[PDB]
């Protein structure tokens, strides 16, 4: 149990961000042109998720994220597209590198920023430029439970 | 929206900022950007995606340059880049020039590098400077471009 | 940083529930009796708690949980009261006694109950029958937060 | 709402319940504990916040008896209460009788453990027992009621 959990904070300056993430595909991920009805917003209490990636187009392309707390005003009723109230309150992105290693990515989770943190690994193979390429999300959460199991 | 901050490069009293491709969305926060390092020139090394006319109305000079996506520079467009590096450093001393291409990580980076080379910076130093700043920076055909490549020191 | 880490997890075995309470006056908690209209509801996103007690009349008497699941279909507007939501879904209550040890409640919190507990002692003082006295509450956040700090 | 679960004490082949008060409520679920738990009988030894008829209508014969909050049995109480267990204990063998006060942790407890030591238990065993399913059962004043009590066996 304790021994465990001793071995789980020593595990962190090996095991990396990489290790832990999950894939892009089994995140719980909204689209921009989403609209917030009665629907959409018990999708989103029901989640489990009081942080939320919202993208334009492809999930790959993460553009703002959905606090639970920006929800605070909106009427499901008359219908405001998520987007808008993306534009209502600043949440500065987190991206983190897949090689990154957990107590480092623990620290930046301390540091301020944002308990979200989406993976990105570089890309020579293919023959354009290099790009940062989507992997997939890690968080705080995350994180805590290599420690507690 | 991944796509890495502005990096300063200065070496040899002359400077560089290597960019991202902005959207018009986005595009008075890069302006801002380039106006608070200074820089007189922008070099665009990818397609258009915005319109330089909000820009270049802020008098940085915008060249549309493109070849093509993690080639080497063809042998005109390094010329001319030169050429343009000899007379933009006459017009100010120790302003920057922008390049960019689509992430700056890629075609933008190897133009600064090999005007790094062409400076006197060795090679090997010129990418792991770039790439020290700014990660993943140059491809496979890039690098072996920026290691074929020969100075003959074509800047004063 | 992992060597203070290391140490939370072996303070948890000697230290205790009580420790590390929140206590009652400190919580956030809501009347049976709130109605959940836009202020409430947006209160509640704002509270960053997704686990938040039902008291009724005192905030000692504890009667229910809501979750953030539980405002699933709720519109604020036709004016619909807690006690009516906590009805409407099993959350059941999760009891720990002021002398449990921290490893005992993670274990606890692991076995599937809920991720609130609230905290009580044996009350001899007084000339009464002994109560169980509520002290306040502690978290899974909690006892995470003994070992990550 | 703490208030703990009906706690089963059987001891030389007679049984018991020590429950909490109800609400009306609450009062149906009470019940089904009781007839779960097979008692005849209930001893109400605090003051009455729920009609007893619902109960009384399932079979259970429903006894107010209250005295002090956190005060020794009274010498009435008692002797009623030894008596109540000779008939209804001849009644239905291997019933159960239920006691509440308002959770079962006090006056309830007191009137079985000294049932327990009427039976003979020795005091500190009564005690243990209940405290080891019911925790922290009993009050200064009623632990010192325990202690000084005497039995002279009155049960068969």
């Amino acid at each position: 149990g304790p021994l465990n959990m001793i071995q789980g904070v020593l595990e962190l300056r090996c095991r990396t961000v990489e290790d832990v993430l999950t894939p892009l595909e089994d995140c719980f991920m909204l689209d921009a042109s989403t609209v917030l009805d009665f629907g959409v917003l018990a999708s989103i209490m029901q989640s489990g998720h009081t942080r939320i990636p919202v993208y334009e187009e492809e999930r790959s392309n993460i553009v703002d994220m959905l606090y639970l707390k920006d929800l605070a005003f909106v009427d499901p009723e008359d219908c405001t597209p998520l987007s808008t109230i993306t534009r209502f309150y600043n949440h500065p992105l987190h991206f983190v590198f897949n090689d990154t290693k957990l107590d480092a990515v623990l620290e930046e989770f301390k540091r301020g920023k944002s308990h979200l943190a989406i993976v990105q690994k570089v890309n020579n193979e293919g023959e354009g430029d290099p790009f940062y390429e989507v992997l997939g999300l890690v968080t705080l959460e995350d994180v805590i439970e290599e420690i507690i199991r | 929206m991944n796509r890495p901050a502005p990096v300063e490069i200065s070496y040899e009293n002359m400077r560089f900022l290597i960019t991202h491709n902005p959207t018009n969305a986005t595009l008075n926060k890069f302006t801002e950007e380039l106006k608070k390092y200074g820089v007189t020139t922008l070099v665009r090394v990818c397609d258009a995606t915005y319109d330089k006319a909000p820009v270049e109305k802020e008098g940085i000079h915008v060249l549309d340059w493109p070849f093509d996506d993690g080639a080497p520079p063809p042998n005109q467009i390094v010329d001319d880049w030169l050429n343009l590096l000899k007379t933009k450093f006459r017009e100010e001393p120790g302003a920057a020039v922008a390049v960019h291409c689509v992430a700056g990580l890629g075609r933008a980076p190897v133009l600064v590098a090999l005007a790094l080379i062409e400076a006197g910076m060795k090679y090997e130093d010129a990418v792991q400077f770039i790439r020290q700043k700014r990660r993943g920076a140059f491809n496979s055909k890039q690098l072996l471009y920026l290691e074929k490549y020969r100075p003959k020191m074509r800047l004063r």
